């Protein structure tokens, strides 16, 4: 199968955890065709894609990068995270 | 408590602030496409991402509340368009984590119903929920907003929006509103299919029929686009009135509440209120600020849910394009 | 530090994508730039 792995660095492990918490809950729209898995270790967010179709894999990766950009803009504008 | 609510399930994006029955802020933007076109999920999600954070700060500033004055974050879990629901949820989840606040995933229809109940003060109504995405006849019973009747194909708002596209009518402020203004100038009643199925409705046949009648007009000109807007409204609204009346009769309801975007239509309100009048019943309707999708409706249903003990853990916060009205346990009512 | 993508097709041939400083500048501004650059590389990789 077609495989795509993305590694994203965040300023702190808490901000990587928050991005994972926000991005991981949603199922892929075409689950049987394109699937993804999100993990976080330290300041690194890891996204692993498995796909049957190349065009729908590109669309999934681009869609994800747009959601990631929005999460990054949210953390920048409404952060820093409060102490917990 | 004070709840911050996020809504963007269709082409409207809004952020609302509600505190103990008072709407403190409700800024909203509408994604308007050129006449003859319909909003697509991809472009709609792009529009929502471009303005969502501007609306969030507008809501905070207008409400006078800061991050730590907010007790709960509410967002639309579904139903709706996939890409726009995800974009709104990723923001709601991020601010919940940043501010270390709980999160509540709200059903879009329950948002409309709870805001409908707050503004209008309806006790035990038969609810008609009509928009571009939904068409249902609901009645609350034993911790469920039970579906008594519904469309078996397309929503009444989808029928109206698609008919505006065939006639190339403007989508500003809404195709529905512009159909409504054109209908007032209508003089000839064109006969259309009347497709009520007991408590259920169908609109696919009416839309295909009126599409053919429209193409017949652009070629022959027997009637005017104003006559067809008038005719479409008279048919679809009479059908909605019939199924609402059938639900009211089966439950002994003395109240009717119309929620959703199509609830804005003063002609539908006039037709429903007339049916209610003859039955000795009351008709409840919200205004332009709340009939259309908005963040405050999500904050209101969120307020009810948060207080009763509903919580959406992040791992269970995934959006659902299909989320049925009767799937929520209404623990905030007796 | 570095944003990187790794594509492995059904053939098994691996293709790598990478975006290039933690100085005085805003860390999120830098991250946003990297994501926008990664969108361009993913588009370029999958188009032909
Ligand atoms: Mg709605």
């Amino acid at each position: 199968p077609h495989i795509f792995t993305l590694s994203v660095p965040f300023p702190t492990p808490l901000e990587a955890e928050i991005a994972h918490g926000s991005l991981a809950p949603d199922a892929e729209p075409h689950q049987r065709v394109v699937g993804k898995d999100l993990t976080v270790s330290g300041r690194i967010l890891v996204v692993r894609w498995k796909a049957e179709d190349c065009r729908l894999l590109r669309i999934s990766v681009i869609n994800f990068l747009d959601q990631l950009s929005l999460v990054v803009r949210t953390m920048q504008r409404f952060g820093p995270p409060v102490s917990r | 408590p004070a709840v911050l609510g996020f809504e963007g399930s269709a082409n409207k994006i809004g952020v609302g602030v509600v505190r103990d029955g008072k709407v403190l802020a409700n800024p909203r933007r509408t994604y308007v496409t050129p006449p003859g076109t319909g909003f697509l999920p991809g472009d709609t999600a792009r529009h929502h991402r471009a303005v969502i954070l501007d609306l969030l700060q507008e809501a905070l500033t207008e409400s006078g509340l800061t991050s730590q004055d907010i007790d709960c974050i509410a967002y639309t879990k579904g139903p709706g368009m996939g890409a726009p629901l995800v974009s709104v949820a990723v923001v709601a989840r991020t601010v919940a984590q940043l501010w270390n606040k709980p999160l509540v995933g709200v059903n879009h229809c329950i948002g409309h119903i709870e805001m409908g109940r707050l503004i209008t003060g309806a006790t035990s109504p038969t609810v008609l929920y009509v928009s571009g995405g939904n068409t249902q006849v609901i009645a609350y019973s034993e911790h469920r907003y039970r579906i008594f009747g519904e469309t078996i194909d397309i929503a009444v708002g989808n029928c109206l929006d698609r008919f505006a596209r065939v006639l190339k009518i403007s989508n500003d402020p809404s195709p529905g509103y512009n159909i409504e203004q054109m209908a007032k100038r209508g003089k000839k009643l064109v006969e259309l299919p009347y497709t009520v199925k007991g408590m259920d409705v169908s609109f696919s046949g009416i839309l295909s029929f009126i599409e053919d009648v429209a193409h017949r007009m652009l070629a022959t000109g027997e009637c005017t686009p104003e006559d067809l807007c008038f005719s479409l409204q008279e048919t679809v609204f009479a059908m909605l009135v019939e199924i609402t009346e059938r639900a009211m009769a089966h439950c002994g309801s003395q109240e009717a509440l119309i929620v959703g975007g199509v609830g804005c239509n003063v002609r539908l309100q006039e037709m429903m209120a007339t049916m209610c009048q003859e039955r000795g019943a009351r008709l409840f309707a919200t205004d332009e600020r709340f009939c259309i999708d908005n963040g405050a409706m999500i904050a209101q249903a969120g307020w009810e849910m948060f207080r009763a003990g509903h919580r959406t853990p992040l791992s269970d916060s995934g959006v659902t394009q299909r989320y049925r009205t009767d799937e929520v346990e209404v623990t905030w009512r007796d | 530090m570095e944003l990187l993508g790794e594509y492995v097709g059904q053939e098994g041939k691996p293709q790598k994508l990478r975006v290039s400083a933690p100085g005085d500048g805003d860390p999120f501004q830098g991250l946003l730039s990297g994501v926008a650059q990664m969108k361009d590389m993913v588009t370029e990789l999958f188009d032909p």
